[PDB]
């Protein structure tokens, strides 16, 4: 999960 | 080991990791890394912080005592989301559709 | 640095800004193999790209002319594109991103 400020992203 | 309550409580925080709730549960998987996440205000306002990781390190310590103690936690764990983020942000949305899988199964315990 | 690369600093800003936080944020960074426990990125991707860098190579005066900006900020996309399935989010973000670096781009003196 890419994070930053409380965004998200599953690359995996 | 486990009590019976607390065997289904260890239940209901299994499927709350798992794949099913993976696209809305995935804010909460670890503690707020306020550096790590560029939110340097998140211990100002949270002073109390709390995440499924913490709460499944309890559990296996053995540390709550009755499924009260574990309620207090995921229920605090979406107050401090709730209490930080705006109404309007997609996260708080998640938080309200992961407590909505919370408090289902929790609501279903003899 | 040049005029050019004047607007070219004035791209990267653009790209940086509040405007396309929504998009733009996978690429604020660069990309952690170990934080995301991808063994393989570095197998697939010898040329690893993201903002920080190219902010780092633009301050640094590392860039000769427009064109090896350029390169970095298409190498960056390009890195997002060979390693990611074509249906995942990261490629509609990138698009999304590079669509407005190109447009920005193409109107230069």
């Amino acid at each position: 999960w890419k994070q930053w400020k409380k965004y998200g992203l599953k690359i995996c | 080991k486990l009590s019976e309550h607390l065997r289904y409580c260890d239940s209901i925080l299994r499927e709350m990791l798992s794949k099913k709730h993976a696209a809305y549960a995935w804010p909460f998987y670890k503690p707020v890394d306020a550096e790590a996440l560029e939110l340097h205000d998140y211990h100002d306002i949270i002073k109390h912080p709390m995440d499924l990781s913490t709460v499944k390190r309890k559990m296996d310590g053995r540390e709550y005592p009755d499924a009260q103690g574990f309620a207090a936690d995921v229920r605090l764990m979406f107050s401090n989301c709730y209490k930080y983020n705006p109404p309007d942000h997609e996260v708080v949305a998640m938080a309200r559709k992961l407590q909505d899988v919370f408090e289902m199964r929790f609501a279903k315990m003899p």
